[PDB]
């Protein structure tokens, strides 16, 4: 419980002063309700008809999705160098190799998808 | 290579260097002698008014700004000197464009442009 | 608001002031600007003077963060539209401010394609003259949107106040009866 | 919200370091995820969700259901039978003992973790990673196509602006009063 | 010895740990007024201005006064949001940015009101990586708040976020590893204790460096600043909140920003120990002082950020990620196998070796990066191909 | 039948004045009486426009501190089952931006009588 | 095909410039087709001036490209000359004073094409210090003509008035400073890395691009096109200077801006030799008949016509009073017939046909502004980039809406 209850306390008081600053936007001031007003934003041209097609009721692919996938796998596996940092004097040399041998594989992988063209588009 | 980074001299110097900006409204900055501030209808040293209504800054304003009636300087009320002055003389300062074909158009000098915006 | 359902006792009254103190400091300008007026709000933005003095820097990009909208600058016929649909997307408390002769009454460019003054379509709260208007006028009509917003009241207030003012305007006669010493 | 509740729960039972990691991972997942949601099924499309199988939904259901009971039945009673303290083994670092673990016990395990993150980048690679002869024209190379971008069909008319209408879907008026079909992009309705 | 240590934390009463949460929550309520008012005003020296001046004396209640007039201004829920992920996204943006802060580490041990307690909420086992994961779990509020607004411009905005993190938060991981080599602990304290003899920004420089660059694009800050980019996405994420919807997310960035900044100077900077000018100094490291050294070094990280958001352009986030993935990643990679190599050999007696190790793999690095900036960005091109529009003749 | 009341706006006096004079208490014997409420400011335009209870609102396109054009836009964009608008406008190239206005009709400056009355049994009709 | 969203850049948007609509179908972030709306600031400039007589619509002319003020006045003032005949006449002084001013405009001009483009591609501080040059040129300007924007100062025939005695101290402190100002705003983005991967190879248009749009300014010259009407046609006497035309041969946003930037250092040398062939003389024709008749002077009572051509119209001269009164209210007759007068704005060709019908009123007055022809290169300067590079494209374009809709 201890040395956790503090971060309970801080997110508490976080917490109550958000939902409270949302209240108060959703409360204090004017309200006025205007179509006009509550429409989306298009740089003031008028939205679009509601309709779906082409975005909201469509798919806005992202370039960048081979650098998506790689990333889950790669920050996945980078988390096995912080025990391993943490505890690297007690370790000793063994544990060393091991992880040199592991970071060199990563390694092989990471310059086959950079050199691949994996690294390209957005 | 330090040449890539020579913005940030810039703006660090800068930092140290005393801000440029007037001190409007409490000190306002100094504008040109020339520049075309607020029309005024000035007056011959006696009083009288030099606008003898003439009309012609009027006729020449590209926008329409001025609107101005002449009247007859009767001797019991004399205004400027000559026949004429001008009773009724307005400005729409939200048709003003500051051009300043008004003064260049007077023939009596009854027209300045301060220094005042 | 809560802030308009208060009592009109001291209380609102220093709601009041509060708000109008908070309100003319900070007065976000919305990132618009039409014409040449817009190159003389940079200027009063840039180094020379500073707009940012008055707690005025930030032109808000999006209308929705913009508390004033200078709108600097012509409004063409296709462009009213527009100009409207960014104002009704502004969050109230809003006020335009009609810098320049264009903004305000159509200035020189008197003919079928200028809307003649952004009150058409907008209601403005200052007008500016000039073609362009100085950056020190721009600051000058700033400042008395300022003094305009600091006694700007609240609530019960606010009703009174806006039942007065139409009293008020009721009343006034139209500047074409103003004939004196038109012959 | 599920990763992040176990998560915590992780922590409460005396496993900060792999809350922590899982909050971490995981919301790059989950980022990643709706990255592809938006990229492959849409940025707001409500799924219908009913049963295209016939009679699938109810079995689904009562086999989950019957599997989820009957692993409860299993597990029963255990911790009746004793609950060690964590704080034993925690004792010198939670970090420290994962540490000692993976790299002496299961040094073989960590290692083929990375045959695993290979394989991932390999698949990635050769399914998803698209190449030379279907690379999208560079800006540079779209202006160079007779003068493609600029000279043929110059930039497009705009969409019309009409009172009352001034969106990207309104086409134009020609001047014999129809629509001019290039004004809007053929992909609107 | 172990860090946390037992004698210090988990033992502040309840009362006084709750106020050591208000303290640490008005401080950087009182930092983040302080960090914007100072902000414009740096900026306006900067770039010759005076910034605000008028409102208050000197300016100094500009910040409170943007930030009552949002309290002041109409809570705008627009229509076609997603409204209850909308309303969420603030609140899920500013919660975390709070939360990290609480294993901060201001300052050393101090006796208040008869109870010897560090001046820290808290510190964990993980700390550093615990504030990591709350700062990662911030970014879903500026993504969902773009997602959740049902525009295209902060629909663009929330992918953006989302191609940042992409881009720079396996770098933000990778830096940390340098640090708990060196430290190793992940408590924010023992770090701090393990840079007694020298600061970690001396002996890690590629992995401060890495981490710095990090920072800027955790906090989506100039010169990357992509979920904004005011001048390409007019708002960005934001863009459809008004109010103090808006204001806690700008709430939450300059927090993220103070949060980062204060990791900074608790891993590399040597976290609240004097400088060398006051080192010397008695009772400096001692005492209500470290507040004040940890306090100038986060407002040095602050003063670089409105640098560089003064002097540089922002990035396209492409070439963001092209940063993140092609250099940041590979250095920081490089650099822990490196660290490690050289303490191994260290702790071996091999001494020099690791001395030339280190320097020839820095010497190679800073050289194949320049390549990546000269040599694969070649700035020569050929000339393109003449068509039917009869071109003139070049000289 | 219930006395039909007509919202006129405008900061002119004379313009409301001849909006009352080219309709009567009654357009026509078969319609019913007309009450008319002056608005001289956007503000309380607005305000009674809110309290609702309005058959027609006759806004003014040449008011000076907010246009009768913008504020018919505002009213047909902020109240719900708002009654039909007729705009003045002080031009005819204005006849576009009363299109956009939305207001079910425009009538030009000089306010015909006869134009005037016309239009407003239209609407009313 | 379903996967692209369709956005408007729209008026309101902080790199639009408030009036340009791009409208953009982009698939992902990528530009698919870039459509431009123009007309949000269209102003009826052009027949307005039908109404209004010569020496008056020039304070129409020089409210469309209004960041180029003197460039239009100058086309204006040379296409009215042409067909009175009468540009051979035109006082030494008044060409030399017009280049001065021209050139000066030019790198105003620039420089707000500069802090514009550096605020919308993130450079803040490119904005302020571009507008801080901006300023002392600014000064300049208010001092020789009265007004900081959409100076009426060059006229039918000369200028509006002649130099203030200290007009030409501060233009040699202008030649001075904006060498070692301009230094500062260089350094910000010359050099920069993130100003150069964010403008080197984006809005690509090769030298058939510019041919086939008609482009023309400093992207035609970054194709390597030494094309400038300053040297080919000249005018105002442009060809008594001794200045390199600037070109560049990457053809993409980062060449036009080293074309603008290189540019204000040859603005710069132009101002110099101005300067150095600056004589004292009349600004304006010596011809009655056309001249312009009002003397500005100072007074204590502000500025107005000279207490001297006062004296002389209204107290002796009845011939003078006559061509005062009628050439300040009619103006000049123009003599039938059609000119086109083209000259180097800052962003290309500015080219103005003039019809007179003989009449004291324009009879019909065009602008071919250069962002108007230029604006046509956005389809094929961000189709295929991403919108951050459409930006940058745009920007590079550095068009003015006010010339682009007139
Ligand atoms: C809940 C609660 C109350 C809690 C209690 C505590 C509390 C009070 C709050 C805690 C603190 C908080 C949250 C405070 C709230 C405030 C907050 C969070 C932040 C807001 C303040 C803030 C972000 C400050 C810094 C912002 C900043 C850096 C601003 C500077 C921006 C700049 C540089 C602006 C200048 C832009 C500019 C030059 C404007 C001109 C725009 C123009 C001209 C538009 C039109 C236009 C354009 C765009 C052309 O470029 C152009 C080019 C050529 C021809 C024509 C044109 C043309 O027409
Ligand atoms: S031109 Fe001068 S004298 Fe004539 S009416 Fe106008 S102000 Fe008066
Ligand atoms: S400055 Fe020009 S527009 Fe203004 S009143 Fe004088 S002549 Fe008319
Ligand atoms: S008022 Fe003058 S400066 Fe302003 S937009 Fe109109 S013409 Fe341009």
């Amino acid at each position: 419980m201890a040395l956790y209850t503090p971060i309970l306390i801080l997110g508490a008081i976080a917490a109550v002063f958000a939902v409270v600053s949302v209240g108060i936007a959703l409360v204090i001031g004017p309200r006025r309700f205007n179509r006009s007003k509550l429409e989306a934003y298009e740089c003031g041209i008028d939205p679009l008809p509601p309709v779906a097609a082409g975005l909201t009721g469509q798919r806005i692919p992202i370039r960048y999705y081979l650098i998506a996938m790689l990333f889950i796998v790669f920050d996945i596996e980078i988390v096995f160098l912080y025990p391993w940092a943490v505890a690297f004097d007690s370790l000793g040399l063994f544990a060393v190799i091991e992880m040199l041998l592991f970071m060199l594989t990563v390694f092989v992988a990471y310059a086959y998808v950079w050199r691949r063209g994996g690294l390209n588009w957005d | 290579f330090l040449d890539a980074l020579a913005g940030f001299a810039v703006t660090l110097g800068s930092m140290f260097k005393k801000p440029i900006t007037e001190g409007y409204p409490e000190k306002p900055g100094p504008v040109a002698p020339r520049y075309h501030g607020r029309h005024q209808l000035n007056r011959y040293p006696d009083g009288l008014e030099k606008c003898i209504g003439c009309e012609l800054c009027a006729w020449a304003c590209p926008a329409d700004a001025i609107y101005v009636e002449g009247a007859d300087n009767t001797a019991d009320e004399r205004y400027s000197p000559g026949e004429r002055y001008g009773r009724v003389y307005q400005i729409n300062y939200l048709r003003c464009i500051g051009c300043g074909l008004c003064i260049e158009a007077c023939p009596t000098r009854a027209l300045t442009m301060t220094t005042e915006y | 608001g809560l802030e308009e359902r208060l009592p009109g006792g001291i209380l609102l009254s220093t709601v009041e002031t509060v708000a109008g103190y908070v309100r003319k400091g900070s007065l976000w300008p919305a990132t618009f600007g039409l014409a040449c007026c817009a190159i003389e709000m940079m200027s009063t933005a840039g180094p020379r003077f500073d707009i940012a003095r008055f707690g005025m820097e930030r032109f808000s990009a999006t209308p929705r963060q913009a508390d004033l909208m200078i709108v600097a600058g012509r409004v063409s016929q296709k462009m009213a539209p527009v100009l409207r649909q960014i104002y009704d997307q502004m969050v109230e408390p809003k006020w335009v401010l009609a810098m320049g002769v264009c903004a305000s009454s159509g200035g020189m460019f008197n003919n079928y394609a200028v809307v003649q003054g952004v009150d058409h379509v907008v209601p403005v709260d200052i007008y500016l003259p000039g073609c362009p208007p100085r950056p020190e006028m721009l600051l000058h009509a700033i400042l008395k949107l300022h003094d305009k917003i600091q006694q700007m009241p609240l609530g019960v207030n606010r009703e009174e106040a806006i039942r007065e003012a139409e009293q008020a305007a009721l009343a006034v006669p139209p500047t074409i009866e103003l004939k004196g010493l038109l012959r | 919200c599920t990763m992040i509740s176990l998560a915590v729960l992780y922590i409460a039972q005396d496993a900060p370091f792999l809350g922590v990691v899982q909050i971490v991972v995981y919301t790059g997942a989950v980022m990643m995820l709706f990255l592809f949601v938006l990229m492959l099924i849409g940025v707001d499309l409500t799924e219908s969700l009913v049963e295209t199988i016939k009679g699938h939904r109810i079995a689904a259901l009562i086999a989950g259901a019957g599997f989820g009971i009957l692993v409860i039945a299993g597990i029963g009673n255990v911790s009746v039978a004793g609950f060690s303290g964590l704080a034993a083994a925690n004792s010198g670092g939670n970090v420290e003992g994962l540490a000692a673990l993976i790299f002496t016990r299961y040094l073989w395990a960590f290692e083929l973790t990375s045959a695993l993150l290979i394989t991932a980048a390999l698949g990635a690679m050769v399914l998803a990673h698209r190449e030379r002869f279907e690379r999208r024209k560079t800006q540079r190379e779209l202006a160079i196509e007779r003068f493609q971008t600029g000279g043929h069909p110059t930039p497009l008319p705009n969409p019309g602006v009409y009172a009352r209408h001034n969106s990207v879907d309104v086409p134009a008026r020609l001047p014999d009063g129809s629509e001019s079909p290039l004004s809007v992009s053929t992909i609107l309705p | 010895m172990t860090h946390p240590d037992p004698t210090l934390f988990g033992h502040d009463p309840w009362w006084l740990m709750l106020a050591k949460a208000v303290a640490i929550f008005v401080f950087l309520l009182l930092t983040v007024l302080s960090a914007i008012l100072i902000e414009r005003k740096l900026l306006g020296r900067m770039q010759m201005r005076f910034g605000p001046n008028r409102v208050g004396p000197a300016g100094l209640l500009q910040s409170l006064a943007d930030g009552i007039k949002l309290a002041l201004k109409e809570g705008l829920v627009p229509a076609g949001v997603d409204k209850p992920i909308y309303l969420l996204a603030p609140v899920i943006s500013v919660i975390p940015a709070f939360v990290a802060f609480s294993v901060i580490p201001l300052g050393g041990a101090v006796s208040v009101f008869g109870h010897r307690t560090p001046l820290q909420l808290t510190d964990l086992p993980v700390a550093v990586l615990f504030i990591l994961a709350a700062t990662s779990i911030g970014v879903y509020g500026i993504v969902l708040a773009g997602w959740a607004s049902g525009s295209t411009y902060p629909l663009l905005g929330g992918l953006r976020s989302s191609a940042q993190v992409v881009s720079y938060e396996i770098a933000m991981g990778l830096s940390f590893v340098a640090v708990f080599l060196y430290a190793g602990t992940m408590s924010t304290s023992g770090i701090v204790a393990a840079q007694d003899r020298t600061w970690f920004v001396f002996l890690l420089l590629p992995s401060f460096l890495v981490y710095v660059v990090s920072m800027v694009g955790e906090t989506n800050r100039a010169p990357f600043d992509l979920p904004e980019a005011e001048g390409e996405l007019v708002g960005g994420f934001h863009t459809e909140y008004s109010s103090l919807k808006f204001a806690m997310f700008m709430l939450a960035e300059y927090v993220n920003m103070t949060t980062v900044s204060a990791l900074a100077t608790t891993m590399f900077l040597g976290g609240w120990h004097a400088p060398f000018p006051f080192n010397l100094i008695d009772g400096a490291n001692s005492g209500w002082w470290p507040l004040l050294w940890f306090t100038a070094k986060v407002w040095t990280f602050m003063f670089l950020y409105f640098w560089l958001r003064a002097t540089l352009p922002r990035l396209r986030y492409d070439q963001f990620m092209a940063l993140g993935w092609k250099v940041l990643i590979p250095v920081s990679l490089l650099w822990i196998m490196v660290v490690a190599i050289t303490r191994s050999l260290r702790q071996h007696g091999e001494g020099t070796w690791a001395a030339w190790l280190l320097t020839a793999a820095v010497v190679v690095v800073v050289a194949l990066i320049w390549g990546l900036a000269t040599s694969l960005r070649r700035r020569t091109v050929q000339p393109p191909p003449p068509q039917s529009t009869g071109a003139y003749p070049v000289p | 039948s219930a006395p039909l009341r007509i919202l006129v706006y405008s900061d002119n006096p004379r313009t409301r004045e001849q909006v009352r004079l080219a309709l009567g208490k009654r357009i026509h014997p078969e319609l019913p009486e007309i009450e008319y409420v002056d608005v001289a400011t956007a503000p309380m335009a607005i305000s009674q426009m809110d309290a609702g209870g309005f058959d027609l609102a006759i806004l003014d396109g040449e008011a000076t501190p907010a246009g009768g054009m913008g504020v018919a836009k505002q009213v047909k964009d902020e109240i719900d089952d708002c009654p039909p608008i007729l705009v003045l406008t002080g031009r005819a190239d204005d006849a576009w931006l009363a299109k956009w206005s939305r207001a079910e009709a425009a009538v030009p400056h000089p306010i015909d009588p006869i134009r005037l009355s016309d239009a407003v049994v239209s609407l009313l009709r | 095909a379903g996967e692209r969203i369709v956005v408007n850049m729209g008026p309101q948007h902080p790199s639009t410039h408030g009036v340009l609509r791009l409208i953009l179908e982009i698939e992902g972030e990528i530009i698919t087709e870039a459509r431009c709306g123009i007309g949000y600031l269209h102003t009826g400039i052009e027949k307005n001036l039908e109404y209004r007589n010569w020496t008056q619509g020039v304070t129409f002319v020089t409210r469309m490209d209004y960041l180029s003020p003197f460039f239009n006045e100058t086309a204006y003032c040379l296409g009215v000359e042409k067909l009175l005949g009468i540009t051979d006449d035109i006082p030494e002084r008044a060409s030399v004073i017009r280049v001065m001013l021209m050139e000066l405009n030019r790198i105003s001009s620039h420089l707000v094409a500069l802090a514009t483009g550096g605020m919308e591609l993130g450079a803040m501080s490119a904005m302020f210090y571009g507008f801080r040059e901006r300023e002392e040129i600014l000064r300049v300007f208010e001092s020789i003509t009265g007004l900081r924007m959409n100076h009426a100062y060059i006229r039918p025939g000369g200028l509006a008035a002649d130099l203030p005695d200290d007009a030409i101290t501060q233009v040699r402190r202008l030649v001075e400073i904006l060498p070692k100002r301009l230094k500062d705003l260089e350094d910000l983005l010359n050099e920069n890395y993130i100003w150069k991967a964010r403008t080197v190879g984006v809005g690509y248009l090769d030298l058939t691009g510019c041919m086939a749009l008609g482009i023309t300014g400093p992207i035609l010259r970054s194709t390597g096109l030494p094309h400038d009407l300053r040297k080919a046609q000249p005018y105002c006497g442009y060809e008594n200077y001794e200045f390199d035309v600037i070109t560049d041969d990457r053809c993409d946003s980062y060449g036009r801006y080293i074309i603008r930037v290189k540019e204000m250092h040859e603005s710069v040398k132009i101002v110099e030799q101005c300067l150095a062939r600056l004589k004292p003389g009349p600004v304006m024709i010596s011809d009655k008949k056309l001249a312009w008749p009002a003397d500005l002077k100072l007074g204590p009572d502000g500025l107005g016509n000279s207490p001297e051509h006062i004296a002389k119209i209204m107290g002796r001269s009845m011939e003078g009073l006559i061509h005062h009164f009628k050439l300040v209210t009619e103006g000049i007759r123009v003599p039938p017939g059609q000119v086109y007068v083209a000259v180097e704005s800052p962003r290309g060709e500015l080219g103005v046909h003039m019809v007179s019908d003989g009449g004291t009123r324009p009879y019909r007055v065009h602008y071919r502004d250069p962002s108007f022809t230029n604006l046509q290169a956005v389809a094929a300067t961000c189709e295929g980039g991403m919108v951050a590079d459409a930006i940058a494209a745009v920007a590079s374009i550095d068009p003015v809406m006010g010339g682009v809709d007139r």
